């Protein structure tokens, strides 16, 4: 049921720029929400849980906020090692609504 | 300390039922959501089910239900394929949630599934 | 309507269960009051999904 629209699809930045990447649940979720990095033949990198609590050893760079239904993932001074693709992951597994990912966001660095 | 380790991943014909297994290691909690997410190729993350260890509280994505069967080892989580399709070919991720807040904190590095007639 | 009835009633019974490990027990009270106010919470919002 539930539904996390993840945008854009794709973005290239150069290096010390900023990323802006959103999601948009379809249900009320709350601060059930987090952020994940993934690389090419790596498992995915929890970054930001309760929609804005920086993760264990995460570079400061990476920040989580949420307003109402709206999420966003800022990377403030994007670096070469961020080139990666990033997801959202919405609600909760005994909610009514299940729990559900972003289609993702492939970062790309210039 | 904590670890998950997948395994069971094979070429598989459509409707071959496959089994494959989360080895759980390390986890000082007791009761935790042991979750199952897959990627098929050059695809996005797809959460399948989870299950919350102590008890029997299995949950499913609306499309897992009746193709997958998620169950609790006393050292193991299983996820059943009961009747696999081309469209399930994908590396399936087990990942557990330590806190109970719905996040995942603990991935395995996958295990790959391939079905082709 | 039966799918929605099963997975209420299969969350008041996860909801339960998530009680019944926190069995009542001065640091061990502390401990024990932090864990039962993060399960209210989750149960508030595990069942605020079922009723709209």
């Amino acid at each position: 049921e539930l539904v996390m629209t993840q945008t854009p699809s794709s973005v290239s930045e150069p290096v010390g720029g900023t990323v802006t990447i959103k999601c948009q649940a379809s249900q009320s979720i709350s601060s059930w929400l987090s952020w994940y990095q993934q690389k090419p033949g790596q498992p995915p990198k929890l970054l930001i849980y309760d929609a804005s609590n920086l993760a264990s050893g995460v570079p400061s760079r990476f920040m989580g906020s949420g307003s109402g239904t709206e999420y966003t993932l800022t990377i403030s001074g994007v670096q070469r090692e961020d080139a990666a693709t990033y997801y959202c992951l919405g609600g909760y597994p005994a909610a009514s609504y299940r729990t559900a990912f972003g289609g993702g966001t492939e970062l790309e660095i210039i | 300390q904590e670890q998950l380790v997948e395994s069971g991943g094979r070429l598989v014909t459509p409707g071959t039922a496959l089994t494959l297994t989360c080895k759980v290691s390390g986890f000082s909690l007791s009761g935790f959501w042991l979750n199952w997410v897959r990627q098929a190729p050059g695809k996005g993350l797809e959460w399948v089910g989870a299950i919350y260890r102590g008890s029997g509280s299995e949950w499913y994505a609306s499309w897992a239900k009746g193709r997958f069967t998620i169950s609790d080892t006393s050292t193991t989580v299983t996820l059943k394929l009961t009747s696999p399709t081309t469209e399930d070919t994908a590396t399936y991720f087990c990942a557990a949630d330590t806190t109970d807040n719905g996040y995942f904190t603990i991935w395995g590095p996958g295990t790959l599934v391939t079905v082709s007639s | 309507s039966g799918d929605s009835d099963e997975d209420l009633l299969k969350a008041v019974r996860l909801i339960k269960f998530l009680y019944q490990s926190n069995p009542p027990p001065r640091n061990r009270r502390r401990r024990w009051r932090e864990r039962q106010r993060q399960i209210h919470s989750i149960s508030e919002r595990i069942l605020s999904t079922y009723l709209g």
